[PDB]
């Protein structure tokens, strides 16, 4: 290539040195994906080979590009990132729009085969070093440093921004509607028309990106159905508060009314509103359990009441931009997985469920990475940034297998939870 | 002596600057011994006699410890060190022999005064600079300055790996069959020819390198295999452990203990059955270094079994990629698992443990889970893939369990071998309460001062008790209170609590816990037909548990 530009100074927060992140064993196999492509990356002048004399250090993986008939390097940027891109949220913020969540639809196109030509400024390039690793650790792991914006790196978008707008203007001007914002790695473009239109709205950017340069390889089929679902479609008007309802029945046992004091009793952390005794003082014997019980004097007051203050979200509930979002998941068995995503407990900014289908072909482990790439997404699509999970899978296990099922482009953060206690009730 | 290789550019520290540090004392005789040392070095070139300017200073001795015959220029950069940058690790893990495959010959080649051949980023060498002094008047000093790699310098050990992987790569390409691995002062290379040949190769592999300035020598002081590596004993087609050496004492005292027990665990990767459980759980007071302790009754009896063990020789063969991986389990029953990683019947590939020292409440099956993961995350790292698993537990137990369970797991390939111990779901708590069941409304609360408690119920059918503790905390009482519950109750029972301590610990289903009072309860809950727990928050909650604590 010839140099397309001339390179943009970047410099880490003061108080800050680059990272140096260990890099997690790999699977022979994954080993040799990496090979091969770094080699490719290497002839194309993307990387090149580094020395003893650079101490940094950022992991990398190799995923399954999605599903294509080759791996894809995965670099978990997220420590350069804090190092960096942090104070590059401010010397180069992309600004999130808060109108794309509105749409009737948004459409995700991986757009990170941009960089690639944009060399990197040469006193930086030395904090990009990756490492290959080696079975065993027999050979001294292959060293590479990046000689170009990085994907996965958050400082690739932000220097890249300038000249994105640039190729996209001409076309928001012809749909001034579609909001297109940006991600990382990913343009995420939405409108109001129906899916056909939209869908065509979009080959129609496809297109436009393609002739002038960028390459989309988001070409995810052809006319004959293989039952190979379509792009990435997501449909945030429909992006709706989930089920958090009593049980209503006809006759009430002991048990019944106590799970029901206890529901409700934790409840009132996220509502305070919410009160039992009525519903309580029902128990205050010591009688059977299989016993089935009635109301009281409110008691049908009381439930249909709470049933009622249950039914409207709660107020106070602002989002802080300040803060990081948090997002726990509890796992609810037979596919399901509900989730929770806050800044402050109980004063949930939103929650939800995910679920996979019926036995056979699905596992644990990919469910819930399923499920977080889809509440990153979610995240993403509505407040411009990830949130760091509360995962519940022991440590090691998921760091084994977490890359087993990656699609993402980015690596959410996240810490281990070993005790999601009357929550799954509750949700 | 030094070679046409190229160097890789150093530096300081972004706010520091070269070593100034002094050390003129005089022993006439070693200034002779060092002039002598460096006129045979700066001949060489491996130094340079330095003008005086700017040159920041570093200490200069004479050495000779036993068997003298010669001397020993010693420079220490201590202080250039703390000032020069950081460099790529070197063996951030020491590879794994159970891993490393098979040859008929292998070789260790001395380049030991080898990084004296590589070359100093000429930039850097300003700071090597150290200052011989002449004897007294107090005169110029023969001055010199380091064009190689100064034998204390940080990053020596790294510009040299360095170095040394370059000179290998082509030759390490025309000759794929050759393992070459370098351990500091050493550079090992095994193959498939025979002694013969084999020799020729690694004569050729000389010449290349000296072709490169770095030297070596045919043959000086030690031995060939078994060769002492890494606390390892290595062979050309087995492998094992370093003889280790159990003591016997009169008297224990902590820093032995531990040395003990270090080497033991070192032991169990090839020596199947170790056990340390106890021999730690006295260790379990990490203050003293001297302190002394009492081997316990059953620490004794443990390190004894492993004497046993010892007693016997044993080794572990290679890895053949073309054979499968198969790793086995088995509970050893204290918290402690033991494993074996082969790929043929006979010899093993290597072995190891599993210990559940975290906490005090886990299930069996739970257990065998993290054991499994222990493995599948050893595997990796070693072979590079997963090992096929055989292990003590059936289907219907874990798909059964991995299904009750809040937490996601995934054990992978696994094939039932039917062998004592086994791993099973002792009992199950019920769903559902349990019609016509005598409901027990447990509670137990306790003085938090006076440590003195109580542990009650009173049932559906009029039915009490109130059993006064001492020396006891809440936990022990809500929990004594439920297992009060089940002592008087009958085969079926419905009992409810108002400790989420209690509840979980038992919905936990512990397979055991020493915290005997639990285990009188588990026990107890084995023998039931079927149990029903129930929550209900404390407080505020329900007015039995109220009627229950106003007694306490
Ligand atoms: N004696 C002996 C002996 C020494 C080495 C091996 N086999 C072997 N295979 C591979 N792939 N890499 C290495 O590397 C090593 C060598 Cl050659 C020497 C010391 C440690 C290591 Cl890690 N060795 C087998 C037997």
């Amino acid at each position: 290539p010839i140099s397309p530009i001339e390179t943009v100074p970047v410099k880490l927060k003061p108080g800050m040195d680059g990272p140096k992140v260990k890099q997690w064993p790999l699977t022979e196999e994954k080993i040799k994906a990496l090979v091969e492509i770094c080699t490719e990356m290497e002839k194309e002048g993307k990387i090149s080979k580094i020395g003893p004399e650079n101490p940094y250090n950022t992991p990398v993986f190799a995923i399954k590009k999605k599903d294509s008939t080759k791996w894809r390097k995965l670099v978990d940027f997220r420590e350069l990132n804090k190092r960096t891109q942090d104070f590059w949220e401010v010397q180069l913020g992309i600004p999130h729009p808060a109108g794309l969540k509105k749409k009737k639809s948004v459409t995700v196109l991986d757009v990170g085969d941009a960089y690639f030509s944009v060399p990197l400024d040469e006193d930086f390039r030395k904090y990009t070093a990756f490492t290959i690793p080696s079975i065993n650790n027999e050979t001294p792991g292959i060293r590479y440093q990046y000689n170009v914006l990085p994907q996965g790196w958050k400082g690739s978008p932000a220097i890249f921004q300038s000249s994105m707008t640039k190729i996209l203007e001409p076309f928001k001007k012809q749909n001034p509607d579609i909001v297109i914002y940006q991600y990382m790695d990913d343009l995420y473009v939405g409108s109001d028309l129906e899916i056909g239109q939209h869908r065509t709205k979009i080959e129609e950017l496809r297109q436009h990106l393609l002739r002038w340069g960028l390459t989309t390889p988001d070409k995810k089929h052809q006319k004959e159905p293989p039952f190979l679902w379509m792009g990435y479609e997501l449909h945030p008007d429909k992006w709706t508060v989930q089920p958090i309802v009593l049980p209503e029945k006809d006759s009430w046992t002991v048990n019944d009314i106590q799970k029901l004091v206890g529901k409700l009793n934790w409840a009132s952390q996220i509502y305070p509103g919410i009160k039992v005794r009525q519903l309580s003082k029902l128990l205050r014997g010591t009688k059977a359990l299989t016993e089935v019980i009635p109301l009281t004097e409110e008691a049908e007051l009381e439930l249909a009441e709470n049933r009622e203050i249950l039914k409207e979200p709660v107020h106070g509930v602002y989002y802080d931009p300040s803060k990081d979002l948090i997002a726990e998941i509890q796992k609810q068995g037979q596919g399901q997985w509900t989730y929770q995503i806050y800044q402050e407990p109980f004063k949930n900014l939103k929650t939800g469920k995910y679920a996979r289908m019926r036995g056979a072909h699905t596992n644990d482990v990919k469910q819930l990475t399923e499920a977080v790439q889809k509440i990153t997404t979610e995240s993403i699509v509505i407040w411009g940034k990830t949130p760091k999970f509360k995962l519940p899978i022991q440590k090691e296990t998921w760091e084994t297998w977490w890359t087993e099922y990656w699609q993402a482009t980015w690596i959410p953060e996240w810490e281990f939870v070993n005790t999601p206690p009357l929550v799954k009730l509750w949700y | 002596p030094i070679s046409p290789i190229e160097t890789v550019p150093v530096k300081l520290k972004p706010g520091m600057d070269g070593p100034k540090v002094k050390q003129w004392p005089l022993t006439e005789e070693k200034i002779k011994a060092l002039v002598e040392i460096c006129t045979e070095m700066e001949k060489e070139g491996k130094i340079s006699k330095i003008g005086p300017e700017n040159p920041y200073n570093t200490p200069v001795f004479a050495i000779k410890k036993k068997d003298s015959t010669k001397w020993r220029k010693l420079v220490d950069f201590r202080e250039l060190n703390k000032r020069t940058q950081d460099f790529w690790e070197v063996q951030l893990g020491i590879p794994h022999p159970a891993g490393l495959k098979k040859k008929k010959s292998v070789t260790v080649l001395d380049v030991g005064d080898a990084y004296f051949s590589v070359p100093l980023d000429e930039d850097f060498r300003k700071y090597t600079a150290f200052t011989i002094p002449s004897i007294n008047n107090e005169t110029p000093g023969i001055r010199y300055q380091y064009n190689v790699l100064p034998q204390g310098w940080k990053g020596s050990p790294a510009i040299f790996q360095s170095s040394m992987t370059k000179i290998l790569e082509p030759f390490k390409k025309q000759n794929p069959d050759i393992v070459i691995y370098q351990y500091m002062d050493d550079l090992y290379v095994g193959s498939d020819l025979e002694i013969g040949q084999h020799r020729t190769k690694i004569e050729e592999l000389r010449q290349h390198l000296l072709r490169w300035g770095l030297t070596t020598p045919d043959k000086k002081h030690q031995k060939e295999p078994p060769f002492l590596w890494m606390g390892y004993e290595l062979h050309p087609d087995k492998w094992t452990v370093q003889p280790i050496v159990l003591p016997e004492k009169d008297s224990w005292t902590v820093n032995d203990i531990q040395k003990l027990v270090g080497k033991l665990n070192w032991a169990s990767q090839i020596y199947p059955g170790i056990k340390v459980r106890q021999l730690s759980k006295l260790l379990r007071g990490t203050k003293a270094l001297t302190e002394v302790i009492p081997l316990t009754e059953e620490a004794e009896l443990e390190l004894a079994e492993n004497r046993e063990i010892l007693k016997e020789p044993v080794h572990g063969v290679y890895y053949d990629p073309s054979k499968d991986l198969i790793a086995e389990i088995q509970k050893q029953g204290q918290g402690q698992w033991t494993y074996q990683i082969y790929q043929e019947p006979f010899k093993n590939l290597k072995t190891g443990k599993y210990a559940r020292m975290r906490g005090a409440h886990t299930n069996d099956v739970k257990q065998l889970t993290e054991a499994v993961q222990k493995i599948t995350t050893e595997s990796i790292v070693i072979w590079g893939k997963t090992p096929k698993f055989k292990l003590p537990i059936q289907k219907e137990t874990w798909e059964t369990w991995w299904t009750e369970y809040w937490q996601a797991t995934w054990i992978p390939e696994w094939e039932f071998v039917n062998t004592p111990p086994l791993v099973k779901l002792w009992y199950q708590l019920e769903k559902e309460p349990i019609v016509g069941a005598e409901t027990f409304y447990v509670d137990g609360a306790a003085n938090r001062e006076t440590k003195l408690g109580k542990a009650g119920y009173v049932t559906n059918k009029g039915r009490q008790k109130v059993v006064p503790l001492t020396n006891t905390t809440n936990q022990k009482t809500e929990l004594q209170a439920i297992y009060l519950a089940l002592q008087d109750s009958g085969l079926e029972v419905n009992i409810v609590t108002d400790s989420q301590y209690a509840l979980g610990i038992i919905q936990a289903q512990p397979d055991k816990s020493e915290s005997e009072l639990v285990n009188q309860i588990i026990e107890q809950l084995i023998k039931k037909e079927k149990v029903y727990l129930a929550w209900v928050p404390a407080h505020k909650g329900i007015g039995g548990n109220e009627q229950v604590d106003k007694l306490v």
